């Protein structure tokens, strides 16, 4: 029919040309679609007080504990820090240390807007049989407390106690709870183009776009360290999500 | 609203269940208007 | 006193899509208002209703989104493609990208065209839509009998062709594997009825742009998992 | 008494010839009869990302993973695909691969109609002692996602996460949930006579007459594969069933 | 605060026939309507009330569903069978097939006959029903005393014989193992009262068809498991 | 209706418990009529 | 009646809890009368 699509705003079934007005029969709603769990990352389990990674760039011969901790955000991250370029180690054995990375494939498969906001609901699942553990979390912009104290000649890491929530699960159990949107920024920028500092900043790297941080540890004294490593899984959900402006979608190769 | 089935009883208070913004005191609109 | 109870067979189970809440841990937190941000989204159909561009293989990357009219023809449509949403031509359009993440769809697809060439040219085109058959129709004589319409170059260079929805079932699958009657729904083709008259001093070979979108009665039902292939 | 049964529609106790009108005393109702569990099939348990079977015919020397997965339908199936002729391997040791098969004996013992429709309620029971597992399911017409990703040098199969429901059961536990009728066809044809494709089709083989697909896997990384096999049992129930036209019943031999 | 509770002795149990629902996993799904399909079923008694055919061993497969009248007879009914629903003759009838999957039944069985032969023939038959006894009655003299009726060949070739329900218990078992009074209920027999007169040029030996079904006050109570023997 | 015993309380909503068809806007009948 | 203590709430329906006979439509009497 007559129209002018160069103007952009085109008009708007078969009743117009030849109709059929098939009756309705809301599964695409933003609030409904995003309410379901999905894996985020897999992390080790602590057995003593750890040293948080230093900010980049990290020089050779720097002592720290890497592989633990994990942010709560869909945007790409590296070494438990915000990042922009997603990457992976597809190459064979090399040298140095390998940096853990994460990303929300399912979220970005339909991330067709710019700004987002919702509540987060976290849960944790163990992997090794009959494993006992616990979880700890702190808000954005805070810091992880190091060092340990002595009780009856046993070194208890400080992270056993704090004003932030703690969770103890029975042998072979699971954890779950819901946290509030606590970042300073009003909404989460899916893609950004600003700078966080007046000088020496990196374009397009947001500062406090997340929900917090999480870690896992065993309720034992530091005098009972073991050798075999342990692992833990993490899942997240979104509650009352909202979107605020259109955007693009990931490109699909034509190979 | 949302993927929530329970419609009989909410135990914890709304303020402790969901965040709330502090006061400062079908039919789908189109995202483009052409005057 | 204690209330008698009997735990069921599915206690201590974890469901990734259970419609229920969880206990709060750090409640009683306020947040800044967001009434200043305009353009809030409510349903992804709003974005699905927006036109976008298609792709084509081009002669022997080469995936220009337009088709160029040749000089001499041979009893054959300029371009034709199936109506299966898993087809390559629908890959990058918003409708195809969104639908690929759902199982069932329902409604009328919408196709829009636009001409790009010298102002003082003339011509006439024919658009056709053939439901499923044993063999894809080729000749203009065959094409004419099926549903069709005639497009005339004039002041307005754009035209919209609405593909009717006919199928033996209320819903239809979104991706085709066996090409059963439940997924495939025929073909679409473009035929040059006349010969385009290029005015003098206008060099040659105009081009046509394809615009596709969803109709006003589109719908999707069942969510599914995604393909992370785009990360590699 | 006088009657004419050649006409088909015959009239209709002892009060008519000699009566007795014994008072009533609804156990045959369609809705009530079909609400009870019954075994469907027994399947293996995955321990890594698998390759779905290829469509028939499968040539010699084709690499795949067979014996897992299972449809949700009373109609006969073979190799986790819809089928028409039910068969079994009563013969002694032979060659090649043996194709798993299934059928609902109890359902077909009283399947005296053509069209059927109801909701399905699935549950899972383990067999080996102290076994830990999980379940996954996807609708009809979908596909199973393959491949795996690396987390801290551990290969986690992609099926750990997805928009479709997942179920995690404690050590030595059980699972249960109810799914909706989701096939495109309005009703389930107990016996069919059409064709699904315009050409190269097989008469009487329906396309999407089922409820979905199910599989089982262990929450462990691919780097901890074992040797001994494991097994799982499946049961189903029907809710608010309905029937739509008379039919025949299975033949009983006179031997 | 927490509500005190006390789990019972049968926690974490799984019952295959528990009358209760389960938590949903993928709810909020709509389905196409089915108001266009006619002939909805509500109770299997509707199908049980339909006549069907029986079987008979025939002289030395051979299970023709009809009985042929001989020429000369010898003081004996043409055909007789018990009234136990597990008997072979009831195997393939709908009533027998359905009842075999239930424990207890109640009501009146119904039997219907029909003649097939030359129009201009004549004869008379006698139908009998003998409750349980120490020995199965054989002679016509014995048969006459019990409940009976006389069938006359005429314009209408069909007749229905209703078997009364008499038993010492309200319900009765459906399958017999010991042949106790709770399962067996006597016998049925057919006797030729007169000699059938075949008209000239009509060759010989008419045939009779047996039709069986359930009465208007039939009933079944307890479901049971099935026999998968038909798969082998 | 059906093999359901509970008759006091349904927790989850009907829409999330059972499927529903979308609108398009004793005594037993015999399956055969003979005019 | 009987060794039953609960007197507040019966969950399952009576028909599914106890059998019922179908219709066919202190002070203690002595077991012997002597006219």
């Amino acid at each position: 029919s007559t129209d002018n699509a160069e103007t952009g705003v085109i008009e708007a079934n078969t009743d117009t040309d030849f109709g059929e007005l098939a009756a309705p029969g809301n599964h695409t709603n933003v609030k409904f679609l995003f309410d379901r769990s999905r894996l985020l990352n897999v992390i080790k389990v602590l057995e003593k007080d750890a040293v948080f990674p230093r900010p980049f760039p990290t020089q050779e011969g720097a002592q720290q504990d890497d592989g633990y901790f994990c942010l709560l955000t869909p945007r790409p991250t590296v070494a438990s820090r915000p990042a922009t370029r997603f990457g992976l180690y597809a190459n064979p054995s090399g040298s140095g240390v390998l940096a853990n990375t994460s990303l929300d494939f399912n979220f970005y498969s339909l991330a067709c807007f710019t700004y987002f906001r919702s509540d987060l609901e976290v849960t944790v699942v163990s992997l090794e049989p009959d494993l006992e553990f616990a979880v700890g979390w702190f808000p954005s912009g805070s810091e992880y407390q190091a060092s340990s104290f002595v009780y009856d000649q046993l070194h208890v890491p400080f992270h056993f106690t704090g004003r932030t929530p703690r969770a103890f699960a029975s042998k072979g159990g699971k954890v779950s709870f819901v946290l509030p949107w606590n970042s300073v920024s009003s909404v989460l920028p899916v893609r950004w183009g600003g700078a966080s500092k007046l000088s020496s900043a990196t374009r397009g790297l947001p500062a406090h776009a997340d929900w917090g941080t999480i870690y896992a540890f065993v309720p034992r004294p530091n005098e009972k360290k073991s050798t075999a490593v342990k692992h833990v899984a993490v899942y997240i959900r979104y509650k009352n999500a909202r979107a605020w402006c259109p955007s693009m979608l990931p490109f699909r190769s034509y190979k | 609203r949302g993927n929530n089935g329970n419609m009989t009883f909410n135990y914890y208070a709304n303020t402790y269940q969901n965040s709330v913004d502090f006061s400062t005191s079908g039919i789908l609109n189109p995202l483009g208007y052409l005057k | 006193g204690p209330i008698p109870t009997a735990p069921r067979e599915n206690s201590l189970m974890f469901l990734s899509t259970l419609p229920d809440d969880t206990v709060p841990a750090y409640g009683n937190v306020r947040t800044p208002p967001v009434n200043y941000l305009p353009g809030e989204i409510t349903d992804l159909l709003q974005l699905a209703r927006i036109p976008t561009l298609m792709a084509f293989e081009r002669v022997p990357d080469t995936y220009v989104p337009y088709v160029a009219v040749p000089t001499q023809f041979d009893d054959r449509p300029l371009i034709s493609f199936p109506i299966t949403l898993s087809d390559p031509v629908y890959q990058n359009t918003l409708v195809g990208a969104i639908s690929s993440n759902f199982a069932n769809y329902r409604g009328c697809i919408q196709i829009t065209l636009t001409f790009c060439g010298p102002m003082m040219a003339r011509g006439k085109f024919l658009l056709s839509y053939s439901p499923p058959n044993g063999t894809q129709p080729q000749t203009l004589s065959e094409a004419m009998q099926c549903t069709y319409s005639i497009w005339d170059i004039g002041l307005n260079s754009s035209w919209t062709f609405v593909v009717p929805y006919i199928s033996p079932s209320d819903y239809r699958e979104t991706r085709a594997i066996t090409n059963s009657v439940y997924s495939a729904d025929g073909w679409f083709s473009l035929h040059k009825l006349t010969k385009i008259t290029l005015p003098p001093d206008c060099p040659q070979s105009p081009c046509i742009l394809f615009f596709a979108s969803a109709g006003e009665d589109y719908t999707l039902r069942l969510p599914v998992d995604c393909n992370p292939s785009y990360v590699f």
